[PDB]
């Protein structure tokens, strides 16, 4: 069962740093592409950084390019959204999704609407 | 009150893996341990069918285990004698996307369908001789993956659209809709008592469907990836499940667990089709690379191989009587193995 | 056993038959080329369909457009009528001619899904040799908001505050040199991922189109040449 | 109300499956090994039979 | 009255050094090359099917090559007998006009693969392929079928048994009508044509300039030093070959004797140069491709 549980949000003033974290199970974790997807309220998912198997290949959406550091620990299996300045448009539910195949550089997620390996999301209010 | 419903829904799962877990106590490995190894299991490419224009996607044998329809997505089903390499029927398709066909159990009738989202019905039997779209099942909003005639007025349908349906074929009407799937229905497999099938979808989960009921009766989450392919055991009371993470894996029914998982380090490629042999002893996988691997089902051994194909195995099929096995690739041959 | 060999005959006839008709299948389907037309659905891809059929459509699954330039047929497929998850029915188009990739270039709220799109397509197993005809849509949408400058790139993409356009840039006449950093930054966003990998086994062809652009089809039948000019000298092992 | 009718119907199929009778896997494993030997000489895909036996060849 | 030879030893030590080499070459080369096209390669395209005809009347030239090479460095004496000098002559000379020929072939499939990818695209059939591979060979062997007549062994006053690749000094006047007929239908032409092709594929990769799409300048170095090494390779050897026939027609005598001892190594040197042909091709035609090498494990 694959699982994806997300912790970390609430209310942060704007300026402020937020650690966002998945717990991840059901899969090794070390052979998949990882991706963080925000959800902003009525507007829909949107792709907001992404992290490759080794950890290296770290990506950004350009709103967040700036901060919004992403990382990944095989080792704890987990993965890891420090956004270090906050502002009031991040706030959304942020959701950590898996690449549907382990060793593949393409990242077909369905950000919008159902997607299989998402997790529930966590909010982040500004 | 989503996150009461969530942590029961929770709470329920933990209660299912406990359940399972008290029930599982030995290991199929385990058992079979003292069961001897079937050897190296080499097969022949004993005919080469050779005529498709574009990739070969689906594959279906006649239950005369003498048939075989092959659909192309170039727009072509070929309904092929297997015994003499000869070409019985060549059916242009509307849409030249066809991810599945099917044969009929009396070979009468032969099923298409893809991205079109439409189960298109064949009639073999005309009385002017050739082949009319018996049948145009719409009702699906997401492309046909799969489709198995329950008989000559029933099928089974598979669909992108996260459901499965059972149509009625004389009244072009979707009778029954199996829903319960997250992501999209690669797989189809029904039961050989055909009261039971088995699907398999994007989200990593097979499900249990009672046909006469509509009701999914189980749920299995062993795989990571999407399922693409998915067989009952010959027993009916188990089935085999292929994944895009390079795994297959073996479900028990009563047991509602899995039993067994036929991997290899050295193989990183999706599954894209699976079969039994008669007895189920072998298990037989075409991967995304150019092999189908023949599995100890019973040992998880990786029993053979099967090569020659140049590019990646789309279709594969054991014959009724198991005595060949058909496997289509996307370079537009299909084999024959024995 | 006269009867089984007729059957035998009867059968022979009838592979025959079917296999002259698959040859001329043969010859009809390799003379034609099969295009994917892919991006987002809220901008392109229908203007553009429309188009090529006034140069036949279909709500029910794909709308199929089939159009010819010179005596070249060309057979384009827009995937409606599917679920939002593409991973799965895209597998099918791996042996297309091209993917006409449309962006809204003047989305830039949209620019980065339409670049996380184009980079799965690029870098996805099955659409390796794959060519992508890039139609940056909406130029003249992208023209009105830069000249307005109620929103601007920089705030969606940091990197372009330090873009300077490129020296082989050819700029339309009467078009300010905003508008041409704009759409070149715009496309040389697409060209890096096109660019990052691939090892030559494809190639992108970004243009700059608009509604009002009736050159589509001329563009997308030189691309299609050179796609399948780049297959013949790779089988040629001229390269 | 929809996220919320999701998450009843996903609870009400846990509910329904999770009630059923589920038996022991070595009882499981048990019986597809007695079927895969019982029909054992029935499976031709076991041994390359010559071509006096078997079609395709 | 017949010259001295002065000059003789470029039959004598340069031919057969030259042919050693490129036995040892192309013999591995081709090999290669139809092994990899039999057991490697795709059910084949129009293109193969040429590919694969040059490669074996490549591999064909080279099997020919060794006793050429024993009757070269005896002083030009055979040993094997008069029907076994005409077989060995007529199969090296239908395996070089056949290698001509499908080069010929190549040349054309590429022009129009080349210059109407698009157009081309319907017409490219392997059984056209096929059919033209057919009538080239049965054309080669046909129109060669003459040097099976006139490739006699002969005797010298040197008491070395003689085996003639053109053919005796009593046929000698005919041969020459026949050796023009050969090189004009079954060079000539087809050098145009392939200098032609060639030239027309440059123009069209260099006014084109492939697009923007992968343009490496190797497919244009390539398209170019195929002509060119067909042209310095097979040129220079027909020219000598009917000079050579000119001169042991004419001269043989005082006047002109060191012009005939001139044209004769000449004439050795260019038969040393269109052998280079069945190492250079493989080279160029297989191993330079990158998609050959990507086959080739
Ligand atoms: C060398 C002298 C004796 C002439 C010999 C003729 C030979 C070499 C020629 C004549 C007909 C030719 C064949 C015609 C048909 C085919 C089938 C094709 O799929 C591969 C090439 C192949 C196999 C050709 C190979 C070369 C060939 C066999
Ligand atoms: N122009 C020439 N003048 C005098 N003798 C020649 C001339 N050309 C060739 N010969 C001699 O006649 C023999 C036959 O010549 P030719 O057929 O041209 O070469 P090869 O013997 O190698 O086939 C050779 O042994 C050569 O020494």
């Amino acid at each position: 069962q694959v699982q994806l549980q997300e912790s970390g949000g609430g209310l942060v003033q704007p300026g402020g740093s937020l650690r966002l974290s998945c717990a991840a199970s059901g899969f090794t974790f070390s052979n998949y592409k990882m991706n963080w997807v925000r959800q902003a309220p009525g507007k829909g998912l949107e792709w907001v950084s992404d992290i490759s198997q080794s950890g290296a290949s770290i990506s950004y959406t350009g709103s967040v390019k700036g901060r919004f550091t992403i990382s990944r620990d095989n080792a704890k299996n987990t993965l890891y959204l420090q956004m270090n300045s906050l502002k009031p448009e991040d706030t959304a539910v942020y959701y950590c999704a898996r690449c549907p195949a382990p060793f593949t550089r393409d990242c077909f997620d369905v950000t919008s609407t159902t997607y299989a390996y998402r997790g529930q999301g966590t909010q982040v209010t500004v | 009150e989503l996150d009461q419903l969530r942590q029961e829904a929770e709470q329920l799962k933990n209660q299912i893996r406990d359940a399972r877990k008290a029930c599982a106590d030995a290991t199929l490995s385990q058992i079979t341990n003292n069961i001897d190894p079937v050897g190296r299991i080499q097969m022949r490419t004993r005919r080469t069918l050779r005529g498709h224009l574009a990739k070969i996607y689906a594959m279906h044998w006649g239950t005369d285990s003498r048939l075989l329809v092959s659909a192309s997505q170039d727009g072509k089903l070929i309904i092929w004698d297997s015994y003499t390499t000869n070409k019985v029927h060549a059916i242009p398709l509307r849409s030249s996307w066809v991810m599945t066909c099917a044969y009929a159990p009396s070979g009468n009738y032969v099923a298409c369908g893809g991205l079109d989202n439409i189960c298109s019905i064949y009639n073999l039997k005309t009385r002017e001789g050739n082949v009319r779209v018996s049948r145009e099942l719409a009702g699906h909003t997401g492309y046909l993956s799969c489709c198995r005639f329950l008989d000559d007025n029933q099928i089974v349908t598979s669909s992108g659209d996260t459901t499965c349906a059972l149509w009625d074929i004389e009244t072009g009407q979707q009778t029954t809709t199996f829903t319960g799937h997250t992501g999209d229905v690669m797989s189809l497999s029904l039961a050989p008592d055909t009261r039971l099938f088995v699907s398999g979808a994007c989200d990593a989960s097979a499900k249990l469907w009672d046909v006469r009921e509509g009701m999914c009766r189980q749920t299995f989450t062993g795989h990571e990836s999407d399922i693409n392919a998915i067989c009952f055991f010959p027993n009916g009371n188990a089935f085999a499940t292929g994944s895009d993470d390079a795994t297959c894996r073996l479900f028990d029914l009563r047991a509602d667990q899995e039993l067994m998982t036929y991997s290899h380090d050295n193989i990183i490629c999706g599954i894209t089709s699976v079969s039994f042999s008669k007895s189920g002893r072998l298990l037989l996988a075409g991967y995304d690379d150019f092999n189908c691997n023949v599995w100890d089902a019973l040992k998880a051994d990786r029993a053979g191989v099967l090569a020659g194909h140049d590019n990646r195995v789309s279709c594969l099929g054991v014959t009724d009587d198991g005595m060949a096995v058909a496997t289509g690739s996307w370079d537009s041959f299909l084999k024959i193995w024995n | 056993t006269e009867d089984q060999r007729n059957e035998e005959k009867a059968q022979r006839e009838a592979n025959k038959k079917i296999e002259k008709q698959l040859q001329k299948d043969k010859q009809v389907y390799r003379a034609t080329h099969r295009l994917l037309l892919l991006g987002a659905d809220n901008s392109g891809k229908s203007t553009i369909v429309k188009q090529m059929r006034i140069l036949s459509g279909g709500t029910s699954g794909i709308f199929e457009t089939k159009f010819q330039v010179d005596k070249v047929n060309f057979h384009m497929f827009d995937v409606g009528g599917q679920r939002d998850e593409r991973r799965k029915w895209i597998q099918c188009f791996n042996d297309v001619t091209a993917i006409i990739f449309v962006v809204d270039s003047s989305d830039y709220n949209r620019l980065q899904e339409a670049l996380n799109l184009f980079k799965s397509i690029w870098n996805n197993r099955w659409l390796r040799t794959i060519s992508v005809i890039l139609f940056l849509n909406k130029q003249d949408l992208l023209a009105e908001k830069v000249l307005a400058g109620k929103s601007k790139i920089e705030d969606y993409f940091p990197e372009f505050a330090r873009y300077t356009t490129p020296e082989d840039a050819t700029p339309e006449p009467g078009e300010d040199p905003r508008v041409t950093r704009a759409k070149y930054f715009i496309r040389d966003e697409f060209l890096r991922i096109s660019t990052a990998s691939g090892d030559g086994r494809h190639y992108c062809y970004p243009h700059f189109t608009c509604a009002v652009d009736t050159e589509n089809a001329r563009r997308i039948f030189n691309d299609c040449k050179d796609i399948i000019l780049q297959m013949n000298l790779r089988e040629y092992n001229l390269v | 109300t929809a996220s919320i009718a999701q998450a009843r119907k996903l609870v009400e199929q846990l509910k329904m499956e999770a009630n059923i009778d589920r038996i022991k896997v070595s009882k499981a494993a048990a019986d597809l090994m007695a079927y895969c030997e019982a029909h054992a000489k029935e499976d031709p895909l076991l041994t390359p039979v010559p071509a006096s036996e078997n079609p395709f060849r | 009255f017949k010259c001295a030879l002065t000059k003789t030893g470029f039959q004598f030590y340069y031919l057969p050094a030259v042919y050693i080499l490129v036995f040892i070459i192309g013999f591995l080369g081709n090999s290669v090359a139809i092994w990899m096209f039999v057991f490697h390669m795709k059910p084949w395209s129009g293109i193969s099917v040429y590919m694969f005809n040059l490669a074996l009347a490549d591999f064909l030239y080279v099997l020919t090559l060794p006793a050429l090479i024993f009757y070269y460095f005896n002083k030009t004496d055979w040993i094997f007998g008069d029907a076994m000098c005409k077989l060995q002559r007529f199969i090296f000379h239908v395996n070089l006009y056949g290698s001509i020929l499908f080069l010929t072939c190549i040349s054309a499939h590429r022009y129009s693969g080349v210059v109407y990818p698009l157009k081309s695209l319907g017409r490219l059939k392997k059984k056209n392929a096929i059919c033209i591979s057919v009538l080239v060979w049965l054309i080669v062997v046909v129109a060669i079928s003459p040097i099976l007549f006139y490739s006699g062994t002969g005797v010298r006053k040197n008491k070395t048994i003689t085996c003639y690749d053109t053919t005796s000094d009593e046929y000698l006047r005919s041969y020459f009508i026949y050796s023009m007929c050969t090189t004009v239908a079954m060079f000539c032409v087809p050098l145009v044509l392939i200098l032609g092709c060639y030239g027309l594929i440059v123009r069209a990769l260099i006014y084109k300039d492939l697009d923007n799409s992968p343009l490496r300048r190797k497919s244009i170095y390539l398209v170019i030093i195929v002509p060119t090494v067909f042209a310095v390779s097979y040129i220079p050897f027909h020219v000598m070959k009917t000079m050579n026939l000119r001169a042991r027609l004419d001269f043989q005598t005082p006047a002109m004797c060191a012009f005939n001892d001139r044209v004769y190594a000449t004439y050795q040197v260019t038969r040393g140069l269109a052998s280079l042909n069945s190492c250079v091709d493989p080279i160029l035609y297989f191993l330079a491709g990158d998609t050959f090498r990507r086959r080739l494990s």
